[PDB]
């Protein structure tokens, strides 16, 4: 644990809280090891709760997003020259743990190359659980700490699937109090119906495309649309133009 | 001030050995590929995924867990209306109807408290809430840690 | 006409185009006189088209809005200390005429006090027509100029009602080429249905309020809602909070 | 940079005699009331107003007039969806389906050209288009004066 401690990052400004990063092996058979980043709260704030933050994709890095351009302690400089401190970082009130998941994402890796062509919700969750159970062994002063799980987007799946596991596990050192999801997947049918309605309601697609989308995708999964849905979706993409679909009214990077 | 180019910077940064050294990452240098923000392969080779999370919410609400759901109102990828319909389909009862929450003297977003779950939207924020509305995003977080309803 | 010419406005910066303002009597009986503001285009751009711009309300001033905080040549300074030039002013390409209408709005006045309790679409349009027909007599070098009518909001009514009159009048000096409407009323039923849908789609009202609004207002006029509609609308106003309903994501003035 | 307090300034300004003098307004000083941005009375004492403008559009389209309809997409008073349904009810045929128009390299809004009428939305603009998106609002205006479709 002390071994996982970070002294300083390049370009990092001086701070008053500790930080830790390293790997946990969740599958010795396969050689699957997840990388974490813990940004603690300041001493005075202790002992604060422990928050596991997960990014979506599927396939996107919690360190890459959560820690670096969202709620983490620092922001990266242009050209990747150094770090700047985040005035609104969440680790002001809690101990934030960022997990790169699944194996093959970010700094997280697998020793079984096949591993990356066969990921799914089930194994992602089981590895995530394993990671937590050993993480508490590496960091025993964290046992019994109120714990919360949070995430965005495809983590609408991750967060509740993992919470479910944690809960049914009945592990006595994990004091799960709850979870929070931002902009995430909940129910395929309803999300599709709502996505299209909001698009038409924001002037981003035509009346026809809107109708084609509803008729092409309602029986589909978000993750595995049919060819009719893809066709529909390709027209819409062309009606949307060169916009940041993740933030309708802000500029696109050049 | 917002810079829509952040992923670029991150790509450059995490790719330095300096940094990886500092993070205790790719220690043996054995990661036979450049560092990326997401993994394409992974992304395009996903298998199992249920169609609904509704059943799980039900189980965890019944379990008594604290559950908050939030939404940046200018995201178009997983938009606010998608979340309104999906949460609406849990059929929970309403404890406090849709109301405006403030941060200072500005409206931070809207909120609805149901029996077992709290719905919060963030005004003017895109998909990555803490990036677009950092300040309002910290408020959001603090109230949830407390289990207190959005203010004002 | 030369008499209506403006030398300079207080605080006004130096410009390279002329400007004219004054009254036209549209009803000698009633003593109804409309005030106009003409911001011409630069010489080099001549001869440019003539554009009548109308603000809505009903009851709001085209000079107050159109000319001063929208498309007009200048912007007012805090405290109303002076003017600043508008870099994107429309009078770069056209001769813009701003009409205060109806009688009783802005600088526009009536000699019959009753006049202001009985305004309606019909008389607004007839006075507007009268104004144009005499305005061309005051400014004869404008006859035959391509003419366009434009406006916002409640001018969704004004613009097309006036265009209709101009067209059926067959006045040979008025070369009406068309009209343009921004954010305006078109059809009561459809606008109500669309307004509520967009609101719910922008997170500004609850699911119940949305349903109550549809059920309370669909048979109504925008301008004269029923008491059921007003009740519904009062709840919505309370769900919206302290926002600028005219621009969802910008700040409110303090 | 946007100042949401403009009406205030205007109120102060047009109320100076200096100015009214300069405008040839309230010459005899006979306007027995302060200058206001709108008239409340008028506003709250309106009488006749048809419920639909659709018939008139039809007459003027048949007449061959140039007709453009626009919309600032972040206004909530007379929103974009209200305009989509009302125009949709004219039943005209489409000549060029909903497409993104550019100003520079940014999307300025969307447009749809029907036989007899052009529909234009302005991205990120509130009710008063030239105030919120001045630059894109001038483009809009120039194309209409020409009778050319929104570019890009
Ligand atoms: C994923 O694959 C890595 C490439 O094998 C592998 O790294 C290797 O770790 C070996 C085993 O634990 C290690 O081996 C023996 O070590 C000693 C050296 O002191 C020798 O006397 C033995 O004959 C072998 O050399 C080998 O040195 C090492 N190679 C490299 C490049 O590091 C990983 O397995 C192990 O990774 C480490 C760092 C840790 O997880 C270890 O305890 C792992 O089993 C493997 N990563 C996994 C499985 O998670
Ligand atoms: C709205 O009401 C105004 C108050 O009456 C009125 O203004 C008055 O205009 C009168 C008439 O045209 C004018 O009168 C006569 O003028 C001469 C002075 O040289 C005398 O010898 C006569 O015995 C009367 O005095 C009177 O001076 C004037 N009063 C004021 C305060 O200006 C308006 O009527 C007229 O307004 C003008 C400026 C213009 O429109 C005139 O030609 C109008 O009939 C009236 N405004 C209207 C009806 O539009
Ligand atoms: C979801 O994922 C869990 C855990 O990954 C699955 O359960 C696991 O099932 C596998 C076989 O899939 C077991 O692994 C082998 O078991 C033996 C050890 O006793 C050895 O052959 C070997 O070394 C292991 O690879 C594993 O024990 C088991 N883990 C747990 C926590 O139970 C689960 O798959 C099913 O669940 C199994 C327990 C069993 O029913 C399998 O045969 C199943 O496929 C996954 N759920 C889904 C989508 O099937
Ligand atoms: C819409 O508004 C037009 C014009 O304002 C109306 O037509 C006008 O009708 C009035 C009576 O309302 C006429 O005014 C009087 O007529 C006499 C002059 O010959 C004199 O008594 C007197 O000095 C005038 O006040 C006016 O001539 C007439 N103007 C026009 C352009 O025709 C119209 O109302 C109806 O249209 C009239 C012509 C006639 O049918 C009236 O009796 C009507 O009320 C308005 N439309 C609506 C909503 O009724
Ligand atoms: C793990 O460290 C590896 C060693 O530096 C690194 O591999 C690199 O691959 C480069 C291309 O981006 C290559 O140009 C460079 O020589 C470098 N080193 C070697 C010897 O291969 C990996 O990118 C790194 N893995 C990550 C970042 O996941
Ligand atoms: C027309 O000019 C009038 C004369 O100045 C002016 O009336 C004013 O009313 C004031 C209140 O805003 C009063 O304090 C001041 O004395 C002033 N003058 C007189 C003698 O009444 C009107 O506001 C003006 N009409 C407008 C602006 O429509």
């Amino acid at each position: 644990h002390a071994a996982d401690r970070i002294a300083r990052l390049p370009g990092q400004p001086a701070v008053d809280f500790d930080m830790y990063s390293g790997y946990i092996t969740v599958d010795e058979g396969a050689g699957r090891s997840l990388f974490y980043l813990l940004q603690e709260a300041p001493e005075d704030a202790q002992p604060a709760p422990l928050v596991l933050w997960l990014n979506g994709g599927p396939g996107c890095s919690s360190v890459a997003y959560g820690a670096s351009e969202e709620l983490g302690a620092f922001r990266v400089k242009p050209a990747g020259a150094g770090l700047v401190l985040n005035e609104y970082r969440w680790n002001k009130v809690a101990n934030v743990l960022f997990l790169d998941s699944p194996a093959g994402v970010g700094f997280s890796y697998t020793n079984t190359s096949s591993d990356i062509y066969t990921s799914g919700d089930n194994r992602t969750a089981h590895d995530s659980y394993a990671f937590l159970a050993k993480w508490f062994e590496r960091f025993p002063h964290y046992k019994y700490r109120d714990f919360y799980i949070a995430g965005e987007s495809y983590a609408g799946h991750y967060v509740p699937e993992l919470s479910q596991l944690v809960h049914r596990s009945k592990n006595p050192v994990i004091n799960l109090k709850g979870f929070m999801v931002g902009n995430g997947l909940i129910d395929d049918y309803h999300d599709y119906v709502g996505t299209f309605e909001f698009w038409w309601n924001h002037g981003i697609v035509s009346d026809d495309t809107y109708r084609r989308l509803k008729e092409a995708c309602l029986h589909d999964s978000f993750i595995h649309p049919s060819p009719a849905c893809d066709a529909a979706t390709d027209v819409a993409t062309a009606e949307q133009g060169n916009i940041d679909m993740y933030s309708l009214y802000t500029p696109v990077c050049n | 001030s917002y810079d829509p180019c952040t992923e670029r910077y991150s790509t450059a940064y995490y790719n330095r050995r300096d940094v990886q050294m500092a993070l205790h990452a790719n220690v043996t240098g054995a990661m036979n590929y450049t560092w990326a923000t997401c993994s394409d392969t992974i992304n395009t080779h996903w298998h199992d995924a249920p169609r609904s999370m509704l059943p799980i919410y039900r189980e965890l609400i019944a379990a008594g867990l604290r559950i908050w759901v939030f939404s940046g109102d200018t995201d178009a990828v997983v938009p606010l209306t998608a979340t309104r319909y999906s949460i609406g389909a849990l059929g929970l009862p309403t404890t406090t109807s849709w109301y405006p929450w403030y941060d200072d003297q500005e409206v931070g977003g809207w909120s609805q408290v149901y029996k077992g779950l709290t719905l919060v939207s963030v005004r003017g924020a895109g998909h990555e809430v803490p990036l677009h509305r950092p300040r309002q995003a910290l408020v959001l977080f603090q109230y949830f840690l407390q289990g207190k309803p959005m203010p004002g």
